[PDB]
């Protein structure tokens, strides 16, 4: 969406409207909002629809404080930066957990989501805190240590495979349980997908459960599943 | 916005540093910021991707120990860290080549690499079968088979 | 805040919160790495103290009630002082940290204990 | 050159968060180190009612804890046995047994850096298991006052990257806004002209 400002910077400049702080005349803040405040979750007296946006925004090596990315920024509910350095590292797409928070976000989700994403944070948030100066010097710090590398090891994808919201949650339960950490750092990688496998063969009415009623199942029933597996992992 | 214009119609781009001119290993071509459409699995194979994913991998991590190493020492850091510096530097040299086409500012003839001979060189260089020869040792070569030859000349 | 608007007293109490508040915010980073028990009465007591500034900092509000059911609460100006002094002298060190917790009067204080 | 001040608060940045990771892991170990010679002081005092040596750091970033103990002993034997690499290497220099890299708090005249916790470290001068008892406190009194002289030093290191981050800063916003001023001022005087 960034490439408008430079059509709009070219004829806005043949057209000999004053310039502005980097050519960019003031209007910008106009012309994107004009269109961007154009999504919204329409009520009953006229129709019960709903649209959603996901502009895209060009930077120079990650300067987040030049002109049109601060513009843009202000107007939306949320950002996403992706970061290039983090590209190289394994993680892809690269979305920091950093810089990028909703401010939507909590209400939007299924119940079964809700309940255990927070301890996804209280081992990530310090992970990527921690790990850039603690990982040299070698119970519950290297504890918290290891639980950190292998969820961030557990969030990658390969390319263009995409999972059901259902499988999203059974691992992220598997993971932040704690049932998941003794398959070695490496191996994670397959395991995710083997899971996706076993699952299926195991039953469908956890997935039946959580497709009609949108909430997590029985946990003294969900947890068979996960040892069930554990005792054949190979 | 000359450079960010002309980024967006190419297929396959390579970038020069010139701090890679000033260190002495032609060609400059920095590894992390080329990319092309190639790298998929259904054209190059696996045999590729894993490979060569590794070592741009490593030469990503490398480049902030060896800042990091410009002011905490040597051998504070530890023995693992400096393996990767150790190996890094090996897969870096090992990049250079000696043209053809350079004979006046060489004063060599030089030599001639295939693919398969280049995929095969980086899998020894990571299987740990070169870690006694000098780092020197691999300033412009061409084929693999050349450095024990060189290391033999020295 | 300064003597000649709020007072001696008042003057005192405002700014020797901030002065003792100081040796936790400082301190909390070796606590983290090891345990109180070790350090020395000085440490010992600034905890001891820190633990219940940090949470007579809460108070329900009448706009909690659609969420928490609380009646909702206030705190008198006058008796804002009277309470702080009471406290950094160590009068209420007794009562439970985390009683103190989401009110606006310290004799409310007091009774929850 | 813009790029050459971030790329030096970048470097700065993480220097600074490394050598506070070390701050804090050399911070531990002394306390724990310092606990090991204190359970070991009633055994020597104990076992005690019942040529030189000079000893340095095993490597760098220790502070002056190196220099206050070659220089004290080389000048007192010049003017009328080593341990640690810096130790050999300060022979290695100049014209002088090498039991070096012993594990960290180590199991079982001399010129050594005697025990305080706080700062200070002070230079000292001073029948088989007579020769044993002396020798290991001494290597205790040695070892935890390395640590101590550690910490100092990551102490006094993690400060001043502070103030050099902010003053770049400064710098970097300085530089911002001029290269914004001179941009906007060539483009109007560009646009008064045409």
């Amino acid at each position: 969406l960034s490439k408008q400002a430079a059509a709009y910077r070219e004829l806005s400049l043949l057209l000999r409207r004053p310039p502005g702080r980097e050519a960019y005349p003031g209007d910008i803040f106009y012309l994107h909002s004009r269109l961007l405040e154009r999504a919204a979750k329409l009520s009953d007296a006229k129709g019960g629809g709903s649209l959603t946006a996901l502009p895209f925004v060009e930077t120079q090596a990650g300067d987040i404080s030049a002109y049109i990315p601060t513009n843009v920024i202000s107007i939306t509910d949320g950002q996403i930066f992706l970061q290039s350095d983090l590209f190289f590292s394994g993680v892809r797409p690269a979305i920091n957990a950093g810089l990028s928070v909703s401010r939507v976000g909590g209400a939007a989700q299924i119940k079964a989501m809700k309940k255990v994403a927070g301890t996804l944070r209280l081992d990530l948030a310090a992970y990527r805190e921690l790990e850039a100066f603690a990982q040299f010097g070698s119970k519950a710090t290297q504890a918290k240590l290891a639980r950190g590398a292998r969820t961030v090891e557990v969030l990658k994808q390969d390319l263009h495979q995409p999972i059901p919201v259902e499988k999203q949650v059974l691992i992220i339960y598997a993971l932040t349980r704690g049932f998941l950490d003794d398959i070695p750092v490496e191996d994670v990688r397959r395991f995710e997908k083997e899971f996706y496998l076993f699952l299926d063969q195991n039953g469908q009415h956890l997935l039946e459960h959580i497709r009609t009623t949108k909430d997590l199942p029985n946990e003294d029933d969900l947890n068979k599943a996960i040892e069930a597996f554990k005792k054949t992992f190979v | 916005p000359a450079p960010a214009t002309t980024f967006s119609h190419l297929d396959a781009t390579t970038n020069l540093e010139r701090k890679l001119a000033e260190m002495g290993i032609y060609p400059a071509v920095d590894p992390l910021a080329s990319t092309s459409r190639a790298l998929a699995p259904e054209i190059v194979g696996e045999e590729h991707y894993q490979v060569a994913r590794k070592v741009q991998q490593t030469l990503q991590r490398y480049k902030e120990l060896q800042d990091i190493i410009a002011i905490l020492g040597m051998d504070e850091l530890s023995d693992e860290d400096k393996l990767v510096v150790h190996r890094a530097r090996r897969i870096q040299f090992f990049l250079s080549q000696n043209f053809h086409v350079a004979e006046q500012f060489t004063g060599q003839p030089g030599s001639y690499v295939p693919v398969k001979e280049t995929v095969r060189g980086f899998k020894e260089i990571l299987e740990g079968k070169y870690d006694h020869l000098p780092e020197d040792a691999f300033r412009l070569v061409g084929r693999i088979e050349e450095v024990v030859e060189k290391a033999k000349a020295m | 805040l300064a003597p000649e608007i709020v007072g001696e007293e008042h003057y005192q109490v405002a700014r020797k919160v901030q002065q003792t508040l100081q040796r936790y915010k400082e301190l909390q980073d070796i606590i983290a790495i090891l345990g109180m028990d070790e350090l020395s009465d000085e440490d010992k007591l600034v905890v001891h103290r820190a633990r219940r500034i940090q949470f007579f900092l809460s108070q329900n509000f009448h706009v909690a009630e659609q969420f928490t059911g609380q009646p909702g609460s206030y705190v008198p100006v006058k008796e804002t002082v009277r309470g702080f002094k009471e406290i950094l002298e160590g009068k209420y060190d007794h009562l439970p940290e985390d009683a103190f917790r989401l009110v606006g009067r310290i004799e409310e204080v007091v009774e929850k204990a | 050159s813009l790029r050459d001040i971030k790329t030096r608060i970048n470097a700065t940045k993480k220097t600074s968060q490394i050598t506070k990771a070390m701050e804090m892991v050399s911070t531990s170990k002394l306390n724990r180190a310092e606990q090991n010679a204190k359970s070991f002081v009633p055994y020597m005092e104990k076992i005690q009612e019942v040529g030189y040596l000079v000893i340095t750091s095993d490597r760098g970033l220790a502070g002056a804890y190196n220099s206050n103990v070659l220089r004290l002993v080389y000048q007192t034997i010049q003017k009328r046995i080593v341990i640690g690499r810096v130790g050999l290497s300060f022979f290695r220099k100049r014209n002088m047994l090498d039991i070096t890299r012993l594990p960290d708090q180590p199991s079982f005249y001399m010129y050594y850096n005697h025990y305080v916790s706080a700062i200070q470290q002070e230079v000292t001068e001073r029948l088989p298991q007579y020769a044993e008892s002396l020798i290991y406190g001494a290597l205790l009194d040695a070892k935890a006052s390395e640590h101590a002289a550690r910490m100092t030093a990551m102490k006094n290191a993690t400060d001043n990257a502070n103030e050099l981050i902010r003053t770049l800063t400064l710098s970097y916003n300085r530089a911002r806004q001029a290269a914004i001023t001179q941009e906007i001022t060539e483009i109007v005087a560009g646009a008064n002209a045409l």
